[PDB]
């Protein structure tokens, strides 16, 4: 099971830009 | 510019086939012992015995100390050498013998010289890649992880092992602000950048411009360290919160004897390591000046420490003649020195000067004082030297440059020089004020 | 395997050169002449090697420039490695955190070896295969290895531990591995691919290892906690005497099971003819002991005065040291002697000499010292290398003697310059006119 | 077997009457000597006087340092006897006063009984208060302990399944190791494992271990803690040692007098041994002397071998022995006498016979003719290099030949100084 | 930079709306935060009515 996405990709991608940042991306 | 008694020596003036010129590098005279120390400099440079020791001798403002600081010259800033005078080895701290083998061992350098293989740039993207498992399992698999990587005329994307993951994960590597790994050792250093720097309005976070050329680099990294370095960093602790740091931190360090133990490691170690081809030792040169001060057991323990197999050069200077060796009263010796030690060395004689080479001396100390000086006032300077002395002579040039510009003048002539010589004493004078005077003087 | 090292002044010589039955040769590993002081020299390493007497001092005297230094570091050199010898100055003990007996007392302890043998369990092989498996946000995982050797080949699967340990040195699948059951230790013996063969013969083995230690840091370990650190940074001060007096029993006991084997050494003091007479004192009592080693003093004096007293005495030692010690006497050298010294002084340092050059030297080292041509020599060869011819002749060897003084002529030259010079009572004359 | 300049001696060779005998126990003559060790001997086994000194004069090669070793192998290993030289008490980092009062201290000893509780096995569970489900191999028990214990505990990383051994007297806590019930958990663990430790969890047992009252007053004055950090920290904080204040001597009096009312403990003097006093300067010597008149002072002997000398540390106060004169009225006077031909022979003979080594009796005479005409230290060290000379020819019996080879090898002091005065060179 | 006399303004999640005035006597002008801005000032909070002081080396901003 991955809940979203390649799980360790996915913690790549939180920490590219950061939680707030991820948050106000869209 | 500041001139303080040298820095218009510049090597020994030497030539092929170890001849000096009368004239050169700022010297002038004494060509015996510049050939001399020529051929100590020549042994240095060859960098295959141990424990050779010199003594040069002579009378007082003879050129002792600057033929060793000749030497040093031509020897070259990368080997070590290391000053001493004989007063400096008596240490409240730590007994006089550790301090001579701290010193002792000081002289000795290593170079250590390595080459780095290096992908450092700007991260253009980082994808892992999925592939087919390599056992039974029901799941992504990643066998190769692909890194772009873009810097100034280059760019160049990699696979690279999956396992390094970890490395990025725990450097907060994001994408596209910086990067730098090293080749066969893997993991990665996280070293943003000028291209997002103005983007935003205001952050804590410090950028750094585009690396330069291709994004693979081959560098070269060479460096020196004496042994003492070594011994010390070994012994001493580092670290943050441990008890022993907070130890060393609340306890004002002082110096402690260390151990041979911790020596002879260092030893091993470096041996090892130049058995590679990666290190290379460099002996130097101990240069000691008014060994007449050092005591008798500093002597001694000298006789013991020349004879072990990483000594260095040492030379030594003194101005003695027959005198009670320091810390006894019997022994009356050349030079202040042991017969015993004065049998380990080779003696350099060292002669005084003549009128017109103390002449020259004077008019090259002015010229590198930027003064001017007519012959005129050079030959009422050059008596003046061979009456009271040479280093008077050196002395007063600068109060009569001085009472020159006072004047609203450029050349110093006779008065300046008579001016001076009233103004300031040599010492026969003050020694003929106090004899004829009966007031405490 | 050959430490750091340079042409040193006893470079030349690898132990004392004797027969079967101590006799010395004229001339072999190094040593030439002096027969008497070679055989006295060979049957004190036979009595050191005994292992059975203790406590013997023993001393060296003569003129300077004998070899009784030289006599030393062949003996040192001939009993060899594993044995300790601790060499040391006279003016060593001399100390301000260390009191005069306290540094003695280490000097002596410091040249006792202690042996101990462990036997230890290995498994060693090529690795070819390994799972692991973490689970994030758990604290345990879950690890097994597949490891062959040109035998066997088995599996297994590890701990908490075993995994971490694996981990922080990273261990693949075309490496080469040793584990220590007892210690968990890695060692990496490299990459079969992806230049060392695979191993062979079972996959586990036995061995032992020799933990060799002096007595003194065994004293300085049991001292304090921190004491561990005085191993190295060199600072320990006065250790109570109980604790030398519980250690010296300890090793006993365990000599005496079977546990550990000890080894006396030799203690060497150069110069001892500088010392306070509490040290004399001291030695004297402290030669007595059972867990004392050889020691051997060397010294040049006449009948001098004994520091710390004002009277004279032979060789500056006292007369109650002298009586519970044994002398070994060393003589002048002859002129062929001086020839054959010079001669391998020279081929030690790679120097070609001509026949009538070392003849020179040889008459040189006659009238002066002989320490005098051999450091001649060196110079004498960078000369004739400056000179692009690689062989060393009589004009570079008359060169070196008039470029580089002597004490003779440097004295000589004193006496009748005396005014340019610093006489005992600071009056000089710098002034030419 | 290991020699040094003794272990041939193996006693006074006293009988019950005290007489001595001509040769008993590695000793020759010397019988006045003997006797009046003997009898000191018993003057401190009667453990009633308090400071008695005396001190043994003699010419060197006499037997003081010998005497002394008798007394306190005679003694026997329960009475403690601290031997010691006069250039020791020239310290460092505290005076030479506090050290001699250190050495007096240290050289009398007490002998206490003590009981010790002991828990032990495996560990079922640790909860934070720590309570601690200990079981043995019959039985089970809970346990709550200190916060001190429990760091302690957390620093040795113990988990359930793991065989602990704690001492409730001190609070040292040490883990055994893994319990052999958990042996299949990998196939190369490496934790070691042991069996449950048999009988109940709870343990007492009754020691009679001994000390010195130094130890007791160090024990206070400054700590060698353990396993704590809070201690680790505090014993690391002072490394140097200091000099103790009386008051600190006057509880520790206090405290050991109670304990030996209480009929738990009893009271052992012991010997304090100085060889070489003539290196003790003039502050020393009345320092000791003051000492001298206490309550609590042990049996102190000097040695020393010196004629009408000067007192060290003064100009012109010359003493027999360099011992001042207020200090010898205090003193009681053990004379030594010089030996003869016949006793030097059997004393060579005892050397040669400890050492395993066959003498014959031609080298046997020729060797105390030697010691007779140069010194018996010489004769007594010259018989190694014998036996190893003698080896090399593949034999086993000293020769005529061994020992003139020995004489022509090595030197006495005498012929060295001669060779050293007629010389040119030094 | 000085004058921090700020009224911020913070209200997506994980305290977004990261902006704060800046006031002097001849100037005043919005700047707007990122992460490690924000995470920097939340330590050694700053009451919004405070002079206070912060430098562009990506250092340490100083209470004044
Ligand atoms: N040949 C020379 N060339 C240049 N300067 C010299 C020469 N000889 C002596 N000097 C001068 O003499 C001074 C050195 O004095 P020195 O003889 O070293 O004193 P000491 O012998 O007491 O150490 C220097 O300031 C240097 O300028
Ligand atoms: N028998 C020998 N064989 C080789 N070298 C010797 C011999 N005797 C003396 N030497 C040399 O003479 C020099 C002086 O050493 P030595 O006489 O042992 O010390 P010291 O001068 O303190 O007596 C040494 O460098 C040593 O190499
Ligand atoms: N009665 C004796 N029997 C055997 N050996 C003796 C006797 N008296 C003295 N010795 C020996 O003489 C040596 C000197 O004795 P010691 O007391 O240590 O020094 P000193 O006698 O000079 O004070 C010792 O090694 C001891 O073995
Ligand atoms: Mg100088
Ligand atoms: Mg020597
Ligand atoms: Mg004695």
């Amino acid at each position: 099971d991955f809940p979203n996405a390649p799980p360790n990709l996915k913690d790549f991608n939180t920490n590219l830009f950061g939680d707030r940042w991820s948050y106000t991306n869209g | 510019t500041r001139t303080a008694a040298h820095t218009h020596i510049k090597g020994l003036g030497l030539d092929e086939s170890g001849v000096a010129k009368r004239v050169e590098g700022g010297f002038v005279g004494q060509i015996e012992a510049r050939e001399a120390c020529g051929v100590i400099v020549d042994l240095i440079k060859a960098k295959k015995m141990s424990g050779r020791a010199i003594l040069l001798a002579g009378g007082p403002s003879t050129g002792k100390t600057a033929l060793a600081l000749a030497i040093s010259q031509e020897l070259g800033p990368k080997v070590p050498f290391c000053p001493l005078v004989g007063s400096e080895l008596y240490s409240v701290e730590v007994k006089k013998t550790e301090t001579l083998m701290e010193n002792f061992r000081r002289a000795i350098g290593l170079r250590i010289k390595e080459t780095k293989e290096v992908y450092e740039g700007e991260v253009t993207e980082l994808t892992p890649e999925d592939a087919e498992n390599p056992l039974g399992g029901y799941g992504k698999t990643i066998s190769h992880v692909i890194v772009g990587l873009k810097s100034a005329k280059g760019t160049k994307t990699l696979r690279l092992d999956p396992t390094i993951y970890e490395s990025i994960q725990r450097e907060k590597v994001s994408i596209g602000d910086v990067i730098y790994i090293e080749a066969n050792t893997g993991a990665v250093k996280r070293v943003r950048s000028d291209a997002y720097a103005t983007e935003f309005d205001l952050e804590t976070e410090e950028y750094v411009p585009l690396p330069k050329g291709e994004v693979h680099k081959k560098k070269e990294i060479v460096q020196d360290v004496t042994l003492h370095d070594l011994d010390v960093a070994n012994a001493r602790p580092q670290g943050g919160q441990d008890v022993i740091s907070m130890m060393g931190q609340l306890l004002k360090p002082k110096k402690t004897e260390i151990t041979e133990k911790l020596r002879q490691e260092v030893n091993k170690v470096v041996a090892k390591y130049i058995d590679q081809g990666v290190a290379e030792l460099i002996p130097g040169v101990l240069f000691i000046d008014e060994v007449n001060m050092l005591d008798i057991e500093i002597f001694t323990y000298l006789n013991k420490a020349l004879e072990s197999n990483i000594a260095p050069v040492v030379v030594l200077a003194s101005n003695r003649g027959m005198t009670t060796v320091r810390g006894t009263e019997d022994v009356i010796s050349p030079h202040g020195v042991p017969p015993d030690l004065i049998d380990r060395l080779l003696i350099v004689r060292t002669l005084p000067y003549d009128k017109d080479e103390i002449r020259t001396i004077i008019e090259r100390r002015a010229t590198v004082e930027r003064l001017q000086v007519e012959s005129s006032a050079l030959d009422l300077l050059a008596t003046m030297g061979t009456e009271t002395s040479l280093r008077y002579a050196l002395q007063l040039l600068a109060p009569c440059g001085i009472l020159a510009q006072t004047s609203n003048r450029k050349e110093i002539v006779v008065n300046d020089v008579n001016e001076a010589k009233l103004l300031f004493l040599d010492a026969k004078r003050s020694t003929k004020i106090l004899e004829t005077s009966a007031n405490y003087l | 395997l050959k430490s750091l090292s340079l042409i040193a002044a006893h470079s030349h010589i690898t132990g004392l050169g004797l027969d079967e039955n101590l006799q010395p040769r004229p001339t072999s590993e190094g040593m030439v002449g002096q027969l008497q002081a070679r055989r006295a020299a060979g049957v004190i390493l036979k009595m050191v090697q005994n292992g059975t007497i203790a406590g013997r001092a023993v001393l060296v005297a003569g003129p300077p420039s004998t070899g009784k230094t030289a006599l030393a570091m062949g003996v040192s050199q001939s009993l060899g490695k594993d044995v300790p010898f601790t060499a040391i100055a006279g003016s060593e003990i001399f100390s301000l955190e260390l009191s005069k007996t306290e540094a003695l007392t280490q000097a002596f302890r410091k040249s006792i070896g202690i042996k101990i043998k462990e036997e230890t369990e290995l498994i060693e092989g090529e690795v070819v295969e390994i799972q692991i498996d973490r689970s994030i946000t758990g604290g345990h995982k879950q690890g097994k290895l597949t490891i062959k050797t040109t035998d066997m080949e088995t599996i297994y699967e590890l701990g908490n531990k075993m995994i971490d340990g694996l981990t922080k040195e990273k261990v693949l699948a075309g490496d080469v591995i040793s584990i220590d059951k007892a210690s968990g230790k890695i060692t990496k013996l490299g990459r079969s691919f992806a230049f060392v063969q695979c191993p062979e013969g079972e996959l586990q083995k036995r061995k032992t290892v020799v933990h060799t230690v002096s007595l003194h840091e065994i004293d300085v370990i049991n001292s304090r906690t921190q004491g561990f650190l005085a191993l190295f940074t060199g600072d320990t001060g006065e250790i109570r005497s109980e604790v030398r007096d519980q250690i010296n029993t300890k090793v006993a006991e365990w000599k005496e099971e079977g546990k550990a084997e000890i080894v006396p050494g030799v203690l060497f003091i150069d110069e001892v003819h500088m010392l306070d007479i509490e040290c004399f004192s001291f030695i004297n009592r402290a030669l007595e002991d059972e867990f004392a080693p050889i020691v051997m003093m060397a010294t040049n004096r006449g009948v001098s005065k004994t520091r710390g007293t004002n009277y004279k005495s032979p060789h500056g030692l006292p007369l109650d040291l002298l009586d519970r010690s044994i002398i070994i006497t060393t003589k002048s050298y002859n002129e062929q002697e001086i020839k054959t010294i010079l001669s391998i002084r020279a081929q030690e340092e790679e120097v070609e000499l001509s026949s009538d050059a070392l003849d020179l030297l040889t008459k040189t080292g006659v009238e002066t010292s002989l320490r005098y041509s051999s450091n001649l020599i060196s110079v004498a060869q960078q000369i004739a290398m400056k000179r692009k011819n690689n062989t060393v002749e009589v004009e570079d060897v008359k060169r070196a003697y008039l470029l580089f003084l002597d004490s003779a002529r440097s004295v000589k030259y004193v006496q009748e310059n005396e005014s340019q010079y610093i006489d005992d009572q600071g009056n000089v004359q710098i002034s030419i006119a």
